[PDB]
């Protein structure tokens, strides 16, 4: 019954200078579990679609990383202790945004990156040729 | 209001003291988690997102053609033979060294003109010019 | 293991009052919620790679259980 | 077929936080944000919301306390971006010559000992005081009057006192502009 | 014999915790990792600065908060943020609790440059999992 | 070998892409490298290896006298060092000890 | 007398309250505030998963409390404000590559830690094709003599890849003004290219 | 308070060889040409000959930050061998666990 | 006092209701009010909603809930009243 009123919105200004174009905008993320790959999956597919953007996923193979150790403090070399890193992936392929939906969506999806999960972001802007390469100077 | 303020005159402690217990008004303890990361935003204490792996570093406000064009330094040295030969090289070095500042990288070009002024005597004998 | 039949009832309640809280996070209808989106939606809110799955989190039948 | 290429929305820092708090109002079941969640260290009384809340805000001081009084252990920058406000603070003047911007920190710095003192010195010095700088500096001793804001470690009655320095430094001061009275 | 992080079986009267009672076999396996960041990943930078942050907290939390913790750290990174997820006892005041999440929280915060956070998890008596 | 014109046109290509445009052999071209990055004992791995452990014992040494931190550690050692003394086994006098 | 702790909170929340306001950030597993009976560990044997309270397994989860769908959709519907529309008439790639011949790539490292710094940031990548370019057969020819392996032929792009410059900004930059200096050069036929 | 005295003359080199690590790099840039006259090129041996030898990077040693352990240091940790295993045992470093395939 | 109230949790005026000292003077006479001149059922939801999301109440302003309580004739709830007040 105490619900508050006249909700104050973020001013969201809207600018006079064009916007970034991405033809794509590849998003690899890199953790230990699968699971929580499953589930930050699930999030930022779902949150594309209630923002209206393109989105497809796969699974680029696993890295196992793995390195010997002596088992022993003094000798028995012949005894060791090895060891591994997994890095898993998942690869979010978001297609035809313009510079303000990505700005809003990468933020919201990096902020809510879990604990041990990396990121690469990989952005490829659309542009058009430069003004001095339009005719020879010659 | 007075047309022309004193923009000169700057404020003093009753001025900032009053705004010091002017925002005391609207201080209330955070309320939930968005406004502890608002709370910390502000302060500089959060990174914002979405993050720029250069958030913070402007690099001196330098441009590309500064770092990568530095022969306008070489202009205290010998036009030819081999101090050219040799400074072009570090400079061609320092032209693709992505870790250094352009006032970092005139510092190398400044001692090598230093270091080959000290040895004139040196490169005399050797019958190369410097100055 | 002492599991009282007045434990285990005691149990069987909380797992019906917590199925109807996992239905209401989840967004669905708490009267279809079936055992399957129980774990579905187990699995996406406590996300673990453990290769056990015996160690996994996991919300069951108090009767499944103990 | 032309290009219809939208423009440029922009926002503050902390926008997308206020659109995502927005979504979510205040939880009965719990207490304040403030306190620990736990069944143990939630407030169960008035005197205990205020108690706890002075007991956090208590250790705060203490490591305040601290990170002032021995900044060394507190001076290796690890951040990027550099946090100003992560950093120890210094209140000590750390210029000793007698000169018009040494006079700055010590009225800055709050310093009311330090400024009449050296304003003493400086003044058998026979150097010329601005009129500004002695301005600041009346500021300071009036506003406190000249009464030390205590900090850290180191009511009923009258507090003002006719004999008061504050008094006599008008008397020194050779003009008194609009500010001074 | 192996010897690393194994709590010998004794005379079925050690209480021992759900932590103690799994041996480094067990570390993808039943049992999670105490700490999580990005460091160890693959292509990823600065595991040993995390690690060296990671053993001070470790014996920081142990005699900041003595005699009161029930468990092992949860150690947490997300950007910016560390996040400390402490299981307490409930014998100390609650106000010495909070003198001391406040004092912790301040003086890391100061030391690691970074905005860090407490999470306690009080339990009136340590968790046993199976006695040994 | 290369033609003229492909001596040429590499040697426009350097220029343009900011590489060495005069021959220079392999044992010249180590100067362009040691500009080229940073030298080893600049790099941040090999100056700032270590922890600062000045800091960390000092640190943890105030919070101690301070009352804020426990050091059982330290404990043991001073109860050991106060059972050595009661048996007469105290740290001579530097300098004043038995010999001269 | 020693202080009791209270009751856990799970029992005053309703069964259709909404979770949202509950876990609204990111926040540890707390078993006083989730009202799930969810148990956690490898069972001793003829024993269960362990409870809730004290589980130290399921404080190591990342959990996804504050993501639920029904948090996610409120949250974009709050969201959708801030982004902007992709131009209609760039349907296609096709299209997309007539009307903007160039592409620039960038990466972005999201990393835990104190410092956001990565040097694997400043890199720029300009690609674009030789056929958007206004080259005759006479520049064609140079400017893929002078590009080398930048250049592919089966694919007919250019990529010029710059990372010598300390910023993103002045990288980018430089790879503009290589392509505009190689298109310019292919341009200019000096003299000594006759004797090829 | 460093672990040891190795350690500290290890600490004290690092320090050292940071210092003049501008200076030695463009004393061996003179010399690691053959453009420059020969004449000139000894008396850049001597200068950086009489540099401090604990200038000198080679001299820098990789110990276990922990214990001061001059070999079987992992350098991504920079432990040394009993001091990794004793943190990736107890579950204590992220992602890291028993390999076994 | 809904007007007083509608207007404190407008925009982001709840911001100037003060101090604790402030907070629980508010809440706490905006509440005795509540109970004495409310339906009992609204009096109930409003209790759930301030209670202790928002104000720790005071050993008085249980009475007037108790008291509230017997007006309305609702002593099936004097039981859950008495939980809440240890
Ligand atoms: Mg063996």
């Amino acid at each position: 019954v105490d619900v508050p009123k006249d909700l104050t919105k973020p001013v969201v200004t809207i600018s006079d200078e064009p916007d970034i174009l991405y033809k794509r905008l590849s998003v690899l993320v890199k953790g230990h579990d699968k699971a929580v790959l499953d589930s930050y999956e699930y999030f930022a597919v779902l949150a594309a679609k209630e923002l209206g953007i393109s989105i497809k996923v796969h699974e680029p193979p696993r890295k196992i990383e793995r390195f010997t150790l002596l088992q022993s403090v003094h000798i028995y070399k012949k005894h060791r202790v090895q060891y591994e890193m997994r890095t898993l992936y998942r690869c979010l392929e978001l297609e035809h945004l313009t510079g303000s939906t990505a700005d809003v969506y990468l933020e919201y999806i990096q902020r809510n990156l879990p604990e041990g999960v990396a990121m690469e972001v990989t952005k490829t802007q659309l542009e058009q040729l430069p003004e001095h390469i339009k005719e020879p100077i010659w | 209001t007075k047309e022309a303020p004193e923009t000169d005159t700057s404020p003093s402690l009753w001025d900032v003291e009053f705004a010091k217990q002017l925002a005391t008004v609207n201080e209330q303890p955070l309320q939930n988690g968005f406004e502890e990361l608002i709370q910390w935003t502000k302060e500089g204490k959060l990174w914002e997102f979405p993050i720029n792996n250069e958030a913070g570093f402007d690099d001196d406000g330098s441009e590309f053609h500064e770092h990568i064009f530095l022969e306008k330094h070489l202009e205290s040295f010998p036009k030819q033979g081999p101090i050219r030969h040799f400074m072009e090289l570090v400079t061609c070095g320092l032209s693709k060294n992505p870790y250094l500042s352009v006032k970092q990288k005139v510092e190398h070009i400044e001692w090598f003109r230093n270091y080959f002024n000290e040895k004139k005597d040196i490169l005399k004998e050797s019958n190369i010019q410097f100055n | 293991e002492t599991y009282t039949e007045d434990f285990i009832k005691k149990q069987i309640e909380e797992f019906n009052i917590g199925k109807r809280h996992l239905a209401n996070m989840m967004g669905e209808d708490p009267e279809t919620f079936t055992q399957e989106d129980i774990d579905r939606a187990i699995a996406y809110l406590f996300p673990s790679g453990l290769f056990e799955k015996r160690a996994r989190p996991v919300m069951k039948h108090p009767e499944q259980i103990f | 077929e032309e290009v219809v290429i939208p423009k440029k929305k922009t926002w503050d820092k902390v926008a997308v936080l206020q659109a995502l708090a927005s979504t979510v109002n205040r939880d009965t079941t719990a207490v304040p944000y403030v306190f620990q969640d736990d069944p143990y260290l939630m407030p169960a009384s008035s005197l205990e919301s205020r108690s706890f809340l002075l007991a956090k805000k208590s250790g705060e001081n203490v490591a305040k306390f601290i990170i002032n009084s021995y900044p060394k252990y507190f001076q290796k920058d690890i951040a990027e971006p550099h946090i100003p406000c992560l950093m120890p603070e210094y209140f000590e003047p750390q210029i000793k010559d007698i000169s018009e911007a040494a006079l700055k920190e010590r009225i800055e710095l709050r310093k009311v000992k330090a400024s009449v003192d050296m304003f003493d010195q400086l003044l058998q010095a026979g150097t010329t005081v601005s009129l500004e700088t002695t301005n600041s500096l009346l500021d300071l001793l009036c506003y406190y009057g000249d009464q030390e804001p205590s900090t850290d470690y180191h009511q009923f009655g009258v507090t003002w006192r006719a004999k008061n320095n504050a008094e006599r430094i008008f008397s020194l001061m050779p003009e008194k502009n609009e500010h001074s009275y | 014999k192996n010897r690393a992080a194994r709590v010998r079986v004794s005379k079925g009267d050690k209480p021992v915790t759900y932590e103690e009672a799994h041996a480094p076999h067990y570390i993808a396996h039943r049992k999670g990792w105490l700490s999580l960041h990005t460091g160890n990943l693959d292509g990823e930078d600065h595991a040993a600065e995390r690690t060296v942050e990671d053993v001070f907290l470790r014996k920081f939390m142990w005699g900041t908060f003595p005699g009161c913790l029930a468990d092992q750290l949860v150690l947490k990174r997300r950007g910016n943020q560390l996040e400390i997820c402490a299981v307490v006892l409930r014998q100390l005041s609650p106000h010495k609790y909070y003198f001391l999440v406040g004092y912790s929280e301040t003086l890391l915060s100061y030391f690691y440059k970074c905005p860090v956070r407490l999470h306690l998890q009080t339990v009136p008596s340590k968790v046993v999992y199976k006695y040994l | 070998s290369l033609s003229e014109y492909a001596f040429r046109m590499s040697r426009l290509s350097a220029r343009l892409f900011g590489e060495v445009t005069r021959p220079t052999n392999s044992k010249s071209m180590k100067v362009v490298k040691l500009f080229s990055e940073l030298p080893l004992a600049k790099k941040k791995e090999t100056y700032d290896w270590y922890p600062n452990h000045h800091t960390y014992a000092e640190l943890m040494q105030t919070l101690r006298f301070l009352g804020l931190y426990r050091d059982e550690h330290q404990d043991f050692m001073d109860e050991q060092k106060r059972l050595k003394k009661l048996r007469g086994k105290e740290k001579p006098k530097k300098g004043e000890g038995k010999r001269a | 007398p020693r202080r009791k702790a209270l009751p856990p909170r799970t029992e005053k929340m309703a069964v259709d309250q909404d979770w949202p306001s509950v876990y609204p950030v990111a926040a540890p597993f707390k078993p006083s505030a989730v009202p799930l009976p969810v148990r956690m560990g490898y069972p001793v044997k003829k024993g269960v998963p362990m409870a809730k309270e004290g589980n130290l397994e399921l404080l190591k989860i990342p959990n996804f409390l504050h993501l639920t769908p029904v948090a996610i959709k409120k949250h974009c519907e709050a969201l959708k404000d801030f982004c902007t529309e992709w131009p209609a008439a760039l349907d296609s790639d096709e299209k997309c590559e007539k009307h903007f011949p160039i592409e620039i790539d960038s990466t972005d490292y999201v990393s835990s830690g104190p410092s956001v710094r990565n040097p694997r940031a400043r890199v720029v990548v300009l690609r674009v094709k030789l056929s958007s370019l206004n080259l005759d057969d006479h520049a064609k020819k140079k400017l893929i003599k002078l590009v080398g392996e930048r250049y592919c032929k089966t694919t007919d792009v250019l990529t010029i890849k710059t990372d010598r410059c300390p910023l993103r900004r002045q990288n980018y930059d430089y790879a503009v003004y290589l392509l505009t200096v190689l298109y310019h050069e292919s341009w200019n036929t000096e003299e000594w290219e006759k004797s090829k | 308070h460093y672990v040891d005295w190795r350690m500290w003359r290890d600490v004290k080199r690092r320090k050292m060889a940071y210092e003049y690590a501008d200076e030695r790099l463009r004393i061996n840039s003179l010399r690691k040409n053959t453009i420059l006259p020969k004449i000139l090129q000894d008396v850049a041996d001597e200068e950086i000959a009489a540099l401090p030898r604990d200038s000198c990077p080679v001299r820098i040693r990789n110990r276990c930050v922990m214990t001061s352990r001059p070999r079987g240091v992992k350098r991504r940790w920079r432990l040394s061998r009993i001091v990794f295993r004793h943190l990736a045992d107890h579950g204590q470093l992220s992602g890291i666990q028993r390999a076994t395939w | 006092a809904y007007q007083v109230h509608g207007l404190l949790k407008t925009g982001d005026n709840w911001k100037f209701i003060g101090p604790d000292q402030h907070r629980n003077f508010y809440y706490s006479k905006f509440f005795d009010l509540i109970c004495l001149m409310e339906q009992i059922d609204v009096t109930l939801k409003w209790y759930e909603d301030l209670i202790p999301s928002a104000y720790f109440p005071h050993s008085q302003t249980m009475i007037h809930l108790l008291q509230a309580l017997d007006v309305a004739n609702r002593l099936e709830v004097i039981p859950k009243i008495w939980k809440d007040s240890k």
